[PDB]
Parts: structure tokens; sequence; C-alpha cells
């Protein structure tokens, strides 16, 4: 009862990944979990059903881990708010309002650490390093965040183009740090991660800025070995992953500790190995 | 309320220590960018030999986490004095009797010589069961150092896994890397090893290994990879084996400690941790 957890995730592939469940016989298999995802009747209702889905992944081994070690069940959802986080009109969303609000105990995913959810939510220990890095195809030459191509896009002709994927930790970084980058930029907007690595691939974008840890994992995995992170995949705002907790949550201190041991007994080397591996 | 007491330790290019000139204040330097060095009084042991006492001498403090200081009691609008830990040491557990005590920066922040810990002091779980860590300040690992021409291809070389007297390899005694090749116990054949020639301070260690007197120093790279960007005979080989922050060290009740979190937090957002890192880290090659 009190041992049992309102858990919320978000797919995001490696860390996180959502399948279909098997039609018979409804169970997760392998190395999978099952996680629930609300899903709207139509959209002229707030009618909606719970769907069970199976989710596996990087993050989610880390989970079972946790669960295993800090002794708590749980039910897994999917968020349906919004995505990471956004503070909206003073209103998070996303995984870190489902904290704020208390429908779960805890999110586990590629959920970023910083200050201004740090406010709302209690973060557990970097457990996967992070930050912002920058996605090109080989050769090219920019410096990194601070590059003049980048500050001052206009100062070349043509301009460079560079977009993210709105409403995270980037957009947020670069909304606060760089502002006549930030309102150049959001004509690049890209709706995810896939459709940004097309936008590379094919000459519609000539840089990607993202989480690293994801974009470091792209670049390991793609086909032709052709798109790199900058820097042999250096991090602006050096920061990782973090389970978010609610405000003075109970289970901090043993999830943390959890974490660490992981780390010191390198229990976290062998989950790389299994998820975050790529031929380039 | 008090000024609060901060301890640290040399350890470059987190913290340089020199003396004090004549008149007991700090010569005024200037950084590779032409600004002002920030420099800081900081009490420590003028013998640093061991069983030897600890009587203390004004110094001159300095580097990264010095800086890092200054910039977090302008932040938060705390004083402190910064003191030099007493027996050199970072700090481990160790069996007294069936007692345990924690020796370094950790037993002196336990035991209220310090207030807080302000060094390039390693995140881990047996340091977080007794005190708090702030979020990490930097991001690094472990790596190893060798005198320029030595291959060993890193952690799984067999001279260090299949390990004899015709190769010598070393960390620093009651330091986190200690506690790391103690703890696991696929890691006791090289800890064995060890144990025999751990150094009392990296200083030494670094000097040991460009005297051909031990032949590997396991270490943190954000230290090694700067000692090998400024002494073109050594280098580092494997890279990073391990992965791990250095973070702010509290007691678990101090007030300081959510504010302490959020302003490194937010250097790091604001590049204030990467001006930190081109003053001081990389910028050299
Ligand atoms: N991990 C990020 C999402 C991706 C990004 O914005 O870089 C977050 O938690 O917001």
């Amino acid at each position: 009862d009190d041992n049992h957890l309102s858990i919320v995730t978000l797919e995001e592939r490696p860390f996180v990944i959502v399948e279909d469940i098997d039609p018979l016989t409804e169970t997760c298999v392998r190395n999978t979990v099952p996680c629930r995802k609300f899903v709207k009747i139509n959209n002229s209702t707030n009618e909606g059903m719970n769907v069970k889905k199976c989710c596996k992944g990087f993050c989610i081994d880390i989970l079972k881990k946790l669960s295993r070690t800090v002794k708590f069940t749980y039910d897994l959802y999917l968020v349906t708010n919004g995505k990471h986080g956004k503070k909206v009109n003073n209103v998070w969303n996303g995984m870190i309002g489902e904290v704020v609000y208390q429908r779960a105990v805890m999110a586990v995913g590629s959920l970023t650490i910083n200050e201004e959810r740090s406010e709302v939510v209690d973060f557990s220990v970097p457990f996967v390093e992070t930050g912002i890095s920058v996605m090109v195809s080989r050769g090219t030459q920019v410096t990194g965040l601070s590059d003049k191509k980048f500050q001052r896009p206009h100062d070349y002709s043509p301009p460079f183009r560079f977009g993210t994927v709105p409403n995270g930790s980037t957009e947020r970084n670069i909304r606060n740090n760089y502002p006549y980058m930030h309102q150049y930029m959001t004509r690049f907007n890209q709706r995810g991660v896939e459709d940004a690595l097309v936008s590379l691939k094919t000459g519609k974008l000539d840089a990607f800025i993202y989480d690293a840890a994801v974009l470091n994992y792209m670049a390991r995995k793609d086909e032709g070995c052709k798109l790199v992170t900058i820097g042999s995949g250096y991090i602006f705002a050096t920061t990782g992953y973090g389970i978010a907790l609610q405000k003075g949550s109970p289970w901090k201190r043993q999830i943390d500790l959890a974490l660490l041991q992981f780390v010191g007994d390198g229990e976290m080397e062998e989950l790389e190995t299994l998820w975050l591996t790529g031929i380039c | 309320s008090t000024r609060l007491k901060i301890v640290t330790i040399h350890q470059e290019p987190f913290v340089y220590v020199k003396p004090t000139m004549s008149d007991g204040t700090c010569k005024e330097e200037f950084t590779v960018n032409g600004d002002p060095v920030k420099k800081v009084i900081c009490t420590g042991p003028n013998d640093t030999s061991p069983g030897s006492p600890r009587h203390t001498v004004p110094q001159c403090c300095y580097g990264f986490c010095i800086d890092l200081l200054i910039k977090l009691a302008r932040t938060m609008n705390f004083t402190y004095e910064v003191h030099l830990v007493a027996d050199g040491k970072f700090g481990t557990q160790e069996r007294v009797s069936n007692k345990k005590e924690w020796n370094g920066m950790m037993g002196e922040l336990l035991s209220g010589q310090a207030d807080m810990i302000v060094a390039p002091l390693t995140i881990n779980n047996e340091r977080a069961q007794y005190i708090e860590f702030s979020k990490p300040f930097k991001y690094q690992g472990l790596t190893i150092l060798v005198k320029k021409g030595t291959r060993i291809t890193g952690i799984n070389d067999p001279r260090l896994r299949n390990p004899s007297d015709k190769f010598i390899y070393a960390t620093v005694k009651q330091s986190s890397v200690d506690i790391y090749f103690r703890r696991q116990v696929e890691l006791s054949t090289m800890y064995r090893h060890m144990e025999k020639h751990n150094y009392e301070s990296a200083a030494e260690a670094i000097q040991a290994v460009r005297d051909n007197k031990l032949h590997a120093f396991i270490w943190d790279s954000a230290v090694l990879e700067f000692e090998a960007s400024q002494k073109c005979d050594l280098v580092t080989t494997g890279e990073l084996f391990f992965r791990s922050g250095f973070g702010i060290g509290m007691r678990k009740d101090s007030p300081w400690k959510q504010n302490v979190s959020l302003s490194i937090l937010k250097s790091h957002e604001n590049g204030f941790m990467e001006d930190l890192d081109k003053t001081w880290v990389r910028y050299q090659e």
C-alpha cells in the first residue's frame, strides 16, 4: 500500500522504449515491464481508457534495480500531459508536473536535472551524464554552442540552419542564455529526434542541438557514421538525468544510496553496454 | 550567526597552496585571461610528514575550488575562514576495536572542525551514508598516469590485472580511489598490489611517476589530465574506466545545503562553471 508507488515515465529510446502488448496473452514478456497509457476516446469528450503497454530500456532497468533494492512495487504509467516538463503560465506540465501535482511519487526517464525544476521537485543523484550537445554532419566547422554561427546567425550569408526539439531543458537553457540565438532558432523547431535526424541527413538542417546523452547515442547508431556530435561528444551545461521525487520525499535517501551503490559496484557499466552501444 | 569553517586540501588545479609574502599577505597575480587571481588566506600545518605535529601557519589558497567558494559565499551571503585538512587526506572510514572512524576532510566535517568541504571531493555511496553532497560541480572519472613511452592499454592491461613487482602502480591513501579498489571484489588483485605502494598525496605520487619510482598512478582524470597538459613527460592512458563527480560536502542537517546545490546547478547552466574550466583546467595542451 504505502510500499506501492505510482511512477511516471516517457518514451525516449533507448532510455525508455514502449511496445504494444501481445493481444494474447495480454502479458508483458522478456525484459519488459507493464506500463499504461491513457488514450482519449475522441476530442469531444474527456472520456479515455488506459491501454496496457510494455516498457523496457536503460531507465526501466534502473527502475527494476531500484524496486528490488529499495523494496517497493509500482504502477508505471506514461505521461500524456506534455513531455519531460515545462512551466506554462507558472504551472508545470510533463513528468515534472505529474510529480508536483502528486499524481506520481517519482518520475523515471531521460529527465534532465536543472535549477528551475529543482525548485518544485527533488532530484536524486544524477545517474546518467548529460547536458547540451550539437550534432552536425562530419567535418562541419562549429566550435560549440558559443560559435558565432549560432550566437549571431545573421553575421553569415546564408545563415546557419539549426534547431532543437522545443519545450525541454535544452530550449529552456538557450532561451535564458542566448536570447538572439533562441528567437532565430524557433523557425527550425523539430517535432522530435527522429524528424531532426532526417532533416540533418537530407540537408534541411545544418545542426541539431539537444540532450547530450541521447545525441551521443544517436551518433553511435547513425547509418554510415556520417552524423557526429561536436568535440567528440562535448557537453555544455553538464548535468545528469535524475529521478524526480516530491519535495521532502521519504524515498529520496534510499534511492540516492542505491544509485550510488550501483555506480560504485560497476552495475551501471553493464547497463551502458546493454543499451547504449553502437557501431560508430 | 557565525562564519563557516571551510576545509579544503592541496590539489592542483582545484586548490593551489603557496606561502604568504613577508607581510602576511598573498602576492597579487593575474590569470591567463588577464584578470586578477582571487586568493584567500588558508591556515594549515607547516609539517606534513606522517606522525608529526600539525601546528599551523597562514598560507595562500586559490584555484577552481576557491573561485567556487567565493561565488557560493557571495550568492548565499555567508562569511568563512578556510583551512587545510590537518591530516592531508580526503577521507575514508577505517576500523579502529569494533569502532570505525572517518579520517581526512570527512572526519573534520563530521566532528565539527569544518562546516563545509570545498575541494575535489568525490561523491560516493560510502560518504553519502554520513554527509550531504551537492549536485556535482564537476563531472569526471578515473584514469591512469604514466611516464611518456610507457604503453599500457588501460585498467584491463595484464600488467595491472596480473601484477608483479616489475610494474608498480598505486593511488593516494585514504581517498575515494582507495575505497573504490577496496570495495569491488573483482579488483582485489589490484587492491592488494596497490596497498603496498599507495602515496600520502597526489603530488607525491605524480612526482614518483616523473622519477620512475612509480610506473602508473591511478587517480582523478580532472587532475591527471591537467598534470599531463603541463608536464609533457607525463601522459594519461586508457581513457576513463570509471565515472564520478565532485560535490560540496555538508553535514546532513546543514541549513545551507539546498541553496548550495541550486547555486551549483545555476552555475553549470549559465556558463560560470565552464568559465572556471577555461580559467583553471583546459588552456594548455
Ligand atoms: N532530457 C530533456 C529533454 C530533451 C532536451 O530538451 O534536451 C528534458 O528533461 O527536458
